[PDB]
């Protein structure tokens, strides 16, 4: 019957959920629990940079709050 | 006897001719003919599970010669 | 990098196969076996440049309709768009495109 | 584990995929030519065991054969053989194609195609019922089930 | 982890593309009122593992072409293009995050032409090259109508980046404000990936130039195909069909997005058993002639519209 | 070796030109003639240029280059000099890179310097948008005579080359 | 009155898909002319602030250009938050 096709759909349809699930979580597990910084443009690019040098550990994801204010 | 298969006149009245320019514009019978196609995607296929299942057959059929006994 | 590494990835995989395709059944020993120009085709790919040639002045649109002459942009945004079809009307009538001898 | 076991799951795994594959290239000459069309239709679904309904004869692994064979026609018929990468079987269908059938005794038919080309299988009848050419599919799968290519080259 | 991101996109995207097979064989067979391959394993399972083994292990025939070093360059190009094409799609999230990704993929695309024009200079038949230039001036007629739809639309997000085409639909789907540019772009892949009713190269009767090769080389020029047809119905949901994102569950993105990939990738395979072939000299006058005329005329209407509205989108 | 990516493509870009220049069959002369295009894009795409770069790819390659391989499979009917003038382009190439990376100063004609192309890139940028497409944009607010001239010229060529193409 | 008439139903007939080409393609051209929002579109391009607003140094005689940015003098968004 044609819900014998299906079986066939699942394994096409589960192939094309990887890519998308595996990014999503190997930029969390690198990026430290966030979302990937996205730096279209300079003035992003310069804030991720001095984002480096404040953290201490040389990490753009590293941030550091008002803890870090005397 | 005889009949005309191709010998109509379309009509040139306003609603006609709007008619067929939605019919050329949006595609109207192409997907006339989608819809069907649809159809036998869920009608159960005829297709026979051979060779567990034969096609059917008569007394009067005529096969492999052989040679009889009393 | 990662854009470098990304390219350097589908075409390294893509040599493999072609190279492991040619000799994986080559690991078999099968018997030796032994033993016009077009002018309406050319006018095709001509007609293509000198159309994508103009769809390269288009493209910047986006950016274009950020600026404060819109009045400007507007009106030369038009200009480029009705020429590529006077391009293409000219072909028409003049039997560019035609297929027929 | 031993080398004579391994050889023996190869040759099973190739075996598997060539037989489970089998894609085509119909000879379609005479009316044996119907009877192969109605064994690509619903009824019987050639495609369902693997058996693609056309193929190109560069991408084909088995020449069916169904119809007469001509005098006319026999360069043809073997040049598209030798030009079918390997490994190639021939399936011969119908009586006109086995032996020349109705024909035999013609001055333009070749008697049998099986003395142009070589012949795997040999499906009676005229025509073979769509359920018989079938058939013979299936044995051509079971002939290349008992296929021991790698058995035999780890011996020599 | 980067190196590990490329292997989780590459790998499942042969996969898709294996399994793509068996599904297109059964959906053909069921509105054929038959089945298709439910032999070869369960439902046929099995099937594509089959096929991919019997094409590796059969002899090749590589003739005595002319230069024996495109007859190897084209497969390459072909496949290793057609991966590339991949790399920039947010499913939610890219791997690559291109700022100009939309223009990145009609580049990409555009130069899956020469593996068409290769594999005729290859072949040295000279029947074969005829084959090769009409497939060529399809591919490039069809792309003139891809590059100003695309503009149009782009003209309603304000930037080439793809991951704002996600922000654009928010609200609503592209499909309702631009349905009639989409009717041309979803036939313009059609034609794109020669596919029917647009496959003169397959529609034999009247011509392929991928003929001379068999097995491994073959099923390169398979692989590559058939990707492209995923990709471009992945690139039509994106563009018509925004799927909104919740960045605490991308995973809820991703499901509904793919569910909108395959219903499209589907619909080809719809469209194939329904109806017959084009003429060479028909399509072309589909596009020069039909397509043309109505994109020139859309991307007029779309460059005023936005400005008469006072609805211009952020370049941001 | 990352840092020198410029000059590294920059050395594959001469090759390449070495290729079709001692002009082999115009099958491989196109063929080394994309080559270059794609190198050529990748040294203006490491400078800030995106949409230049990309322009390539589109226009020169997926267009004009297109349009010669298409020409050339359908109007070309498919030695010592070759392989003389290509290896002879090599060895200058060699010695140009030789000496510029000896001594880091080269006088041919200009003075050429060897320090690296990355000590000369703008040390300071804070902007919202990309100066590249800010300037591209500006061809239909400020370039109003440029797209008329070049509007027409693309029309002309339209008329002329079926003009030519008719013989008749 | 009736020439019109007659030109226009024969095309709509014979030539549907230029028919409409033509009809957007003229929308496009007059809409932007006699269309009320069109100024609207400027002044939300120009009070798009890409660039910093660097301060005029005081003389004295500056009623119109307010100390702080949250003085009422000066140019005012109002109107694009009704928008
Ligand atoms: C990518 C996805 C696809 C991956 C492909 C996976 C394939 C998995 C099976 C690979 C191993 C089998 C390939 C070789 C089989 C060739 C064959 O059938 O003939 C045996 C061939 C036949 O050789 P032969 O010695 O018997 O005779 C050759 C000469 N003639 C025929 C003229 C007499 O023997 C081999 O070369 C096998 C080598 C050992 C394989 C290990
Ligand atoms: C190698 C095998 C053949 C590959 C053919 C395909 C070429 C890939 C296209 C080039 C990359 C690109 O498009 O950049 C767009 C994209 C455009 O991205 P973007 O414009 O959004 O900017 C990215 C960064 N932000 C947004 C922050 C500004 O380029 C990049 O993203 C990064 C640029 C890296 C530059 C390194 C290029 C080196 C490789 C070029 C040589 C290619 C040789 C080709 C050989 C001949 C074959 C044609
Ligand atoms: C005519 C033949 C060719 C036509 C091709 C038709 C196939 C293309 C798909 C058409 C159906 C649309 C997809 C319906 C299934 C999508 C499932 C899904 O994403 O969630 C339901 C989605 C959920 O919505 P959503 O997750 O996509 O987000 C909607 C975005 N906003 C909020 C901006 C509107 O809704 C439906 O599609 C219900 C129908
Ligand atoms: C207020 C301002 C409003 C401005 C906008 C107003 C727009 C008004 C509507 C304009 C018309 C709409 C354009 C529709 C496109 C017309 C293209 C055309 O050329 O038509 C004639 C063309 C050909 O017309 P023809 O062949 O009959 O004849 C042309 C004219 N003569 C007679 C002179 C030759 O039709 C085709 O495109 C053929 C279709 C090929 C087969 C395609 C299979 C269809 C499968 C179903 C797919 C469904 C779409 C799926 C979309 C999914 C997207 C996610
Ligand atoms: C079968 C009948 C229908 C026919 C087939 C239809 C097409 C196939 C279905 C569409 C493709 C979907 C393929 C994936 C489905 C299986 C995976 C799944 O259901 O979601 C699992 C997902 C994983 O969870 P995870 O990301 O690890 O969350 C961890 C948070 N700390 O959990 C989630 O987070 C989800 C939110
Ligand atoms: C509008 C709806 C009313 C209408 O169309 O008019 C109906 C009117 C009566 O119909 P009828 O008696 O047949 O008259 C035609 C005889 N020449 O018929 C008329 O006589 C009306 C006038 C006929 C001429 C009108 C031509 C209409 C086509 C012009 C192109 C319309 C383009 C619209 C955009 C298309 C894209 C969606
Ligand atoms: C409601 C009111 C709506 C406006 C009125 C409707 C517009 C009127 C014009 C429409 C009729 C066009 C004339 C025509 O009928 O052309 C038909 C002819 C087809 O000839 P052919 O296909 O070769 O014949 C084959 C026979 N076996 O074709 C020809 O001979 C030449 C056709 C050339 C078409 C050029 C297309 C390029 C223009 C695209 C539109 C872009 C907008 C143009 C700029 C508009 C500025 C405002
Ligand atoms: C600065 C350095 C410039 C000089 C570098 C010379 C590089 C060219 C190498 C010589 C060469 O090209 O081959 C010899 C030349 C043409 O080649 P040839 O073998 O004569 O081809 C026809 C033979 N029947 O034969 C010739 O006709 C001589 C051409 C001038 C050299
Ligand atoms: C620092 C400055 C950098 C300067 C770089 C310039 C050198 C780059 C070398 C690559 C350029 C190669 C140019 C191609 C030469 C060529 O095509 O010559 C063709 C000519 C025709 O020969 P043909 O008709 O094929 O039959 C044989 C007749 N003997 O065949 C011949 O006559 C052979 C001529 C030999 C070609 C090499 C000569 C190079 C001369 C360079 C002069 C400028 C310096
Ligand atoms: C190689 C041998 C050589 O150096 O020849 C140089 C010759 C004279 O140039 P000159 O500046 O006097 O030499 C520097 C000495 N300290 O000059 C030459 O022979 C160089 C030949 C160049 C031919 C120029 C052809 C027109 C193209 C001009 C564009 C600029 C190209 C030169 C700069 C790039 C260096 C290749
Ligand atoms: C101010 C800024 C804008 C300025 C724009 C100026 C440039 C316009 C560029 C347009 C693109 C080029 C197209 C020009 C070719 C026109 C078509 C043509 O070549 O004529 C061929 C046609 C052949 O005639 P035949 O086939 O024998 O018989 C049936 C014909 N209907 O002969 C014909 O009978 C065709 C009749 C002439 C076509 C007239 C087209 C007028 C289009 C304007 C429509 C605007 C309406 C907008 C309002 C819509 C409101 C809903
Ligand atoms: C027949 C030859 C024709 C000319 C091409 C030469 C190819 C072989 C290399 C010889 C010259 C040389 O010394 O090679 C070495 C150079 C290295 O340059 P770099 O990366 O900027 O090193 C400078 C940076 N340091 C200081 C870290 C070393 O290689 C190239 O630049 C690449 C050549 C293209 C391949
Ligand atoms: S064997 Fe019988 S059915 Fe087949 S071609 Fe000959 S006569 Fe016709």
């Amino acid at each position: 019957m044609w819900f014998e096709v299906l079986p066939g759909i699942a394994v096409m349809g589960v192939c094309l959920f990887i890519p998308g699930m595996a990014t999503a979580r190997i930029h969390r597990f690198s990026n430290g629990g966030k979302e990937k910084r996205v730096a279209h443009y300079p003035y992003q690019w310069y804030l991720m940079e001095r984002d480096r040098r404040v953290s201490g550990v040389n990490r753009s994801y590293v941030s550091k709050g008002l803890e870090n204010i005397d | 006897t005889y009949k005309y298969v191709n010998l109509r006149e379309p009509s040139m009245d306003m609603k006609s001719v709007t008619d067929r320019a939605a019919q050329t514009l949006l595609w109207t019978e192409l997907i006339r003919g989608l819809g069907m196609t649809l159809s036998y995607l869920f009608r159960e296929p005829a297709t026979i599970n051979y060779p567990f299942e034969k096609g059917p057959l008569s007394p009067r059929f005529r096969g492999e010669h052989a040679l009889r006994r009393y | 990098m990662n854009l470098m590494l990304a390219l350097l990835t589908n075409f390294t995989l893509a040599t493999l196969l072609v190279i492991i395709a040619f000799w994986l059944p080559q690991l078999n020993v099968y018997s030796e076996k032994t033993s016009p120009f077009s002018m309406k085709f050319f006018l095709v790919a001509i007609t293509f440049l000198l159309f994508d040639l103009e769809i390269a002045l288009l493209l910047p649109l986006p950016w274009a309709s950020q600026t404060a002459n819109l009045n400007t942009m507007l009106t030369m945004a038009l200009f480029l768009i009705i020429l590529l079809a006077v391009s293409l009307a000219y072909e028409w009538t003049q039997k560019g495109l035609e297929w027929t001898e | 584990s031993r080398g004579e076991y391994v050889v023996a799951k190869l040759d099973d795994l190739i075996n598997w995929a060539r037989r489970s594959s089998l894609w085509p290239m119909t000879f379609g000459l005479a009316c044996c030519a119907v009877e192969m069309m109605h064994m690509a239709a619903p009824r019987y679904d050639m495609d369902r065991f693997g058996v693609v309904f056309r193929a190109s004869p560069r991408q084909s692994d088995v020449m069916i054969v169904a119809g007469t064979l001509t005098n006319k026609m026999a360069p043809a018929l073997r040049k598209v053989y030798d030009q079918m990468p390997e490994p190639r079987y021939v399936v011969s269908m119908g009586s006109c194609a086995n032996g020349g059938g109705y024909y035999h005794y013609s001055y333009s038919v070749v008697r049998g195609c099986d003395r142009i080309v070589p012949v795997d299988i040999y499906v009676p009848g005229c025509p073979p019922t769509a359920e018989a050419l079938l058939y013979g599919i299936l044995q051509l799968q079971k002939k290349i089930k008992r296929e021991k290519r790698l058995r035999i080259w780890y011996r020599r | 982890m980067f190196m590990i991101n490329i292997l989780m996109l590459i790998i499942p995207i042969l996969l898709a593309v294996a399994f793509l097979t068996l599904v297109e064989r059964k959906v053909l067979g069921y509105m054929q009122l038959r089945k298709g391959p439910n032999v070869v394993g369960p439902y046929g399972l099995l099937q594509p593992i089959a096929d991919a083994i019997k094409l590796f292990i059969k002899e090749p025939l590589r003739p005595a072409t002319s230069s024996a070093s495109m007859f190897i360059l084209a497969p390459i190009m072909a496949l290793g293009l057609a991966l590339t094409m991949w790399i920039p799609l947010p499913m939610p999230y890219p791997l690559i995050n291109m700022n100009l990704g939309v223009l990145f993929m009609l580049a990409m695309s555009s130069l899956a032409v020469y593996s068409i024009l290769w594999s005729g200079w290859a072949s040295n038949s000279k029947y074969a090259l005829i084959g090769a230039l009409r497939a060529v001036a399809q591919t490039i007629s069809y792309e003139v109508t891809l590059a100003i739809i695309l503009l149009s639309v782009l003209l309603m997000s304000g930037s080439f980046t793809l991951s704002t085409l996600i922000t654009t639909q928010e609200q609503m789907w592209l499909i309702l404000p631009a349905w009639p540019l989409a009717m041309m772009w979803f036939i313009s892949t059609l034609a794109e990936t020669n596919r029917a009713p647009f496959d003169l190269t397959e529609g034999e009767s009247e011509l392929g130039f991928n003929v001379e090769y068999a097995a491994g080389p073959f099923a390169l020029f398979f692989m590559a195909e058939y990707a492209n047809i995923i990709m471009m119905n992945i690139f039509t949901a994106i563009l018509f069909l925004g799927t909104s994102h919740n960045p605490h569950m991308p995973e809820l993105y991703t499901i509904n997005f793919t569910i909108k990939s395959l219903l499209l990738t589907m619909s080809f395979l719809w469209i194939r058993a329904s109806y017959p072939r084009f003429r060479y000299d028909q399509l072309m006058h589909l596009l020069w002639k039909n397509f043309l005329p109505l994109t020139l005329a859309l991307c007029m209407w779309h460059v005023s519209l936005p400005i008469l509205t006072s609805g211009i989108p952020p370049q941001t | 070796m990352m840092l020198y990516i410029v000059f590294i493509l920059s050395v594959i870009f001469v090759m390449g030109f070495v290729g079709f220049s001692s002009k082999p069959s115009p099958i491989y002369g196109g063929l080394g003639l994309i080559v270059s295009g794609g190198v050529g894009c990748g040294i203006v795409l490491n400078f800030g240029g995106s949409f230049l770069g990309l322009m390539v790819f589109l226009i020169y390659l997926g267009g004009m280059m297109v349009v010669f391989g298409y020409t050339t499979a359908m109007a070309t009917e498919q030695n010592k000099a070759v392989l003389g003038a290509f290896v002879t382009g090599l060895l200058m190439e060699f010695f140009m890179v030789y000496y510029v990376l000896k001594d880091k100063e080269v006088e041919v004609v200009f003075e050429f310097n060897g320090l690296g192309d990355w000590v000369i890139y703008d040390t300071g940028d804070s902007g919202f948008f990309s100066e590249e497409a800010m300037g591209i944009a500006a061809l239909y607010s400020y370039g109003t005579w440029l797209v008329i001239v070049t509007g027409w010229s693309l029309l002309i060529g339209v008329v002329v080359i079926m003009e030519i193409t008719r013989g008749n | 009155a009736e020439r019109v008439a007659a030109f226009l139903k024969n095309v709509w007939a014979k030539e549907p898909v230029l028919v409409a080409s033509f009809a957007i393609a003229g929308l496009a051209v007059i809409l932007p002319t006699l269309s009320p929002y069109t100024k609207y579109s400027l002044m939300i391009n120009r009070a798009t602030p890409y660039n910093y607003p660097v301060p005029l140094r005081d003389d004295g005689n500056m009623p119109d250009v307010p100390s702080h940015p949250q003085d009422p003098q000066g140019p005012s968004l109002e109107w694009l938050k009704r928008l």
